[PDB]
């Protein structure tokens, strides 16, 4: 419920891409890049597309349909057409296991 | 290469799908009805962007390119046949046979060297269901069930339709008639209540993203399309809400029609069952050039003998003809021309902002950028470099 | 650049001027005058190539972009308003509140993951006396007095006017309108005659560079322009001359107009006193592409009551406006579209062949490269573009 | 240039016809007749892209181009001459004197310092023969006779026309022209049935290459052209056939004309006699724009006195016009119109398939190539 | 069957030699480094004279429209060409360049 146990931080190579499916929730997207680990919804905020079918470029990660792209730590466009920033949710490693939130980091209690 | 590199780069899902403005080569298109042309009466029609010339002879239909070999002219400004088996240029008189194209004779000059050295291009025709369709491509043609939808070449199938030509691109027809919530637009439909059908006003989609969807690639008769699945694990929106308030209901009837809706290759959506349970449609959207496209609707019932046929053909032009094909597909001619702009710079392939019941049309671009059977370009219609 | 570099190249003195085509983004620009919009009755129309809606909900104008974020088509083809508060596109009903554009609700599918998360372009809207101005804009707009002529907005003007669309560039009727040599195409004016004015058949330079010309950068609210102070340095010419012989002569009319005109951004013509000594007439040239314009006239005239505010719109109708706004500057339009064959190409800008009578327009040339909130491009048109 | 870099370099043949889209610069070009403009009354007309001006004070024609060196705009838009040397701009007075286009005025302005020191383009004028010809070009005129056929301007050739314009590049209308075997088009002429015309479907040629045409690189007053000798060496077909069958017939009429054709620069055609024994036809094939030009027909006949020529005049109005220049030459026009498309994009003169009688073609392209005086450009016409 | 070209010392290698024959079409006899191809000298392409055009490497191209042929199998090479030229038999018997029928 509150954290999602992904798989193994070893089960992803540096710079590859999973897609975490949830009951009663849309899919989120969990990105390595080298050794850490982050996550946002899978779904790209332009259309339908799925973010984990896309191409990760250091920690930007590129949208299939029209080539926008977005922050994977921030979760903020970087590329057009993309305007609307991604959901972004908390990622921990622990045993060697890696865990995403269940909810979206809020836009309360922050910076 | 019709479009913008830049362009083509960023759409890396259905890339040439987006290129293929002109349409896709070698596949069949309907571009007539057999009643249309009689014998030895040459008809003129602008395909892919192909002047093409069609007569038959002897029963049977031939098809040659419509620009003379020499000064490039049509031949069709001034027809002149002389021979049940030839074609004279009314300009320098280089003269054709309709069954291979070949310059078999030049009355300006009957020595010269060019007679049986070239050959003006030619292209298969076949009718069927009377319907004419010729396969704009090169080499040897496949069965042209390979580019009809299924059923459409059924013995019992009796197949009646309209023709007419259309201002928008063809692709744009297509995802038109493929979009499941397009419905909305039909909403005040009078076919609807004067056949007592039952039409939603969308769909709140259910299951993934492959349920959505059936993408055919082993068909045998070598088929391509996509069956719409929306509705299986979707449920119907039959009431339109505005901040919790109802503003508009879609049709309520006992009639539940087009339960079924695929589309395929080269570019034909079929519709079953409609406009009545008993009946089909099929409607094809021809590339004339990169702004026109026609819109080949025909109606499909199944029957068994003469008075199966003269009751249905009172019907046609009685009631569907005028309801369900101009009555009602009217709707979709307009909002087929409204999106016109925002494609015609190739930038709305970009910033076309999509959502859940666009899957199928999605399944559609990946479809037919997979399995076209290639693209049309400009070289192909002027001066192939 | 909207332009060719190696023609912005040959322009250096005011390239962004020659490049601003499409006119100038980040400005207030009149549309239609308020008594055009009615309560509930959406209206289209197209500034600097954008095609916008405009309505009008409980007394309040709001404006939004006429293009659905969905498949583009324009929402105007089939106004489908169910709420007081929203629209409703006519094709898979995507729904979009006026107030701020926000998509709110879909029809179509009432569980869309996309609702609430898509924002349509809206736009200020603002009513100024009696007409209707568009800050086509991004980000919080500045007071509508910065892009107003001086006195437009006084209390006590009264203001009427007429507006049309005119086929030229925005830029070919500026420079027609701020032209003091220009009048002689009006020498035949019914209103010349019919109002006893006194009018040169052009205002010919003679101080120097700096006298004539007075350039505004230091104004209040902010308001940038430029003055040809015809009246006072400026020499009439009431007999023009062929080979020493007069051929032709100007009005000698009692009334004394047009001691002064002044263009300001982003691009309004004030003529001072006109077509009356107790008038004044302030015009828009408001850029609809790059082919066309609203031509956007008023007339203003201080009233210290009722009464003749009354009389003021009486004779507007029955003078003033077929007399001077049709009367006289009809001949404008063809004037302006008889430029257009020497400027669509843009080399009009390097080939043309300007004399001291247009020192004035220069100035505003370079003012308007310097002072412009921006060069409206057809990126904004279609979408901006950017890449990581 | 005017045509896509790739195409030039395929066309080593003939490059600069290619790229002439506009038409040959520096030649004489008759745009219209001597009766069809009257003194102090100017007229309009475009020629190789350029709008100009053309007036007639003191019985001598004058030629501005209609272009203000202020703001571009067309004189012409509202024409006010108000002295009769010169024209005034409606717009803000510059003032232009038509004999060497000099701004000697400016109303809105008397002592600007532009005055005297600037200059509108004009361009000779000359009239022959009842036709306006107008030099499109700079610098001193070479004489009208370089650029016109052998005969034209015989003392006693009386010369009667007409003018129109067609809806076609300038080189489609001279191609069809001097085309051999294009008088297939005219197999069902009323002319050639009414006037009792031998008339063949074609010609199977005969002899080498070389023998097909003659070259002229010079008459003494400098003019080039090429004369169609296919019937020299060559077998008129009378009769035309496929697979053997006869399928069409030519005219066997007793009157042989046309014996000789010929194409000068910078694009007139010279049939010789036409459209009867005594007569010659002369037309010009104008280039306007790039998609359309003057189809500029004259027939000539020889006459001795105002008796032979009131006689000449009455047969031209009544049948040689109607019945020739119109009835023959209308088939021209739609046949010309029906190669736009091919040629609209350029790349027809790289598709094109010809055959034996295109060696005139072939022949008028090369020499149109080597012998132009200045090909026309954008650049000419924008400044 | 064959008939006197020119001797070899007469063509310089890429060079091109128009070959006359009575009463029929004209040939074209190319000079590859040292080996000897002939051709018809007509394009088949139009009417242009291929011994008039320019000889690049082993592919001759026309003069008129700038369409070539490969001289040694005389096929296309270049749009808009698409006829296959007809190619002679070429020999050389001391010094002598010699060229015969059709193969
Ligand atoms: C001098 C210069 C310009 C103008 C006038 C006089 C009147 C007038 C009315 C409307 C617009 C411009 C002008
Ligand atoms: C035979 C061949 C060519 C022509 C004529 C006869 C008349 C004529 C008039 C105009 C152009 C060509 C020709
Ligand atoms: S769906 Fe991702 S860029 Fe459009
Ligand atoms: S153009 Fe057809 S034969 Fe010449
Ligand atoms: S185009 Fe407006 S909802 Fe689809
Ligand atoms: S445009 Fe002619 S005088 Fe200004
Ligand atoms: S004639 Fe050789 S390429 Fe055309
Ligand atoms: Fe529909
Ligand atoms: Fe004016
Ligand atoms: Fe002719």
């Amino acid at each position: 419920q509150i954290w999602l146990k992904v798989c193994a931080a070893s089960d992803m190579q540096p710079g590859t891409i999973r897609r975490v499916n949830r009951v009663g929730a849309a899919p989120l997207a969990v990105y390595r890049v080298g050794d850490q680990f982050y996550a946002t919804e899978d779904t790209c905020t332009h259309g339908i597309a799925s973010l984990s079918e896309g191409t990760l470029d250091g920690d930007v990660i590129e949208c299939p349909f029209h080539g926008g792209a977005f922050n994977v730590c921030t979760g903020m466009p970087a590329s057009s057409p993309c305007t609307v920033p991604l959901g972004v949710f908390e990622v921990e490693v622990k045993e060697g296991e890696v865990y995403v939130a269940g909810e979206k980091k809020l836009e309360h209690h922050h910076h | 290469a019709n479009v913008d590199e830049a362009i083509l780069k960023r759409v890396k899902g259905w890339a040439p799908y987006v290129d293929a403005k002109l349409g896709f080569r070698n596949h069949w298109y309907p571009v007539m009805f057999s009643k249309e042309i009689n014998e030895g009466e040459p008809k003129t029609l602008k395909l892919l962007g192909e002047n093409l010339l069609v007569n038959r002879i002897d029963g049977k239909l031939y098809c040659l390119k419509d620009r003379c070999l020499h000064r490039g002219v049509q031949l069709s400004v001034k027809v002149e046949c002389k021979t049940k088996s030839t074609i004279t240029c009314w300009y320098h008189a280089w003269t054709y046979r309709w069954e291979d194209g070949v310059l078999c004779d030049i009355l300006t000059n009957p020595t010269s060297a060019q007679i049986g050295r070239q050959k003006l291009k030619t292209y298969p025709v076949q009718e069927a269901k009377g319907c004419v369709f010729i396969y704009l491509g090169d080499g040897d043609p496949p069965p042209l069930a390979r580019d009809t939808p299924p059923n459409f070449l059924d013995d019992d199938m009796e197949i009646l339709g309209k023709n007419q030509i259309i201002k928008s691109n063809w692709r744009l027809a297509v995802e038109n008639g493929f979009d499941p919530s397009h419905i909305y637009i039909h909403k005040d439909s009078i076919l609807v209540k004067d056949n007592d059908l039952a039409l939603p006003l969308g769909f709140a989609p259910g299951g993934d993203r492959k349920q959505q969807t059936r993408v055919v690639d082993d068909d045998v008769v070598g088929r391509k399309g996509v069956y719409d699945l929306i509705g299986e694990h979707g449920v119907p929106v039959f009431e339109g809400t505005i901040g919790g308030e109802v503003v508009r209901e879609g049709a309520y009837g006992e009639k539940i029609v087009a339960n079924d809706i695929s589309i395929w290759l080269p570019g034909v959506l079929k519709v079953n069952p409609w406009p009545n349970p008993d009946m089909m449609q099929f409607e094809w959207y021809v590339p004339i050039d990169e702004n026109t496209h026609y819109y080949f609707q025909t109606l499909g019932k199944p029957c068994a003998n003469d008075e199966e046929r003269k009751k249905y053909e009172q019907e046609f032009e009685s009631k569907w003809k005028p309801m369900a094909l101009e009555g009602f597909n009217n709707d979709d001619i307009w909002a087929r021309e409204a999106m016109v702009d925002f494609y015609a710079d190739d930038k709305g392939w970009v910033n076309e902002i999509l959502f859940e019941s666009d899957e199928a049309i999605v399944a559609w671009r990946k479809l037919a950028s997979e399995h076209n059977q290639g693209i049309q370009t400009q070289a192909h219609v002027s001066g192939l470099e």
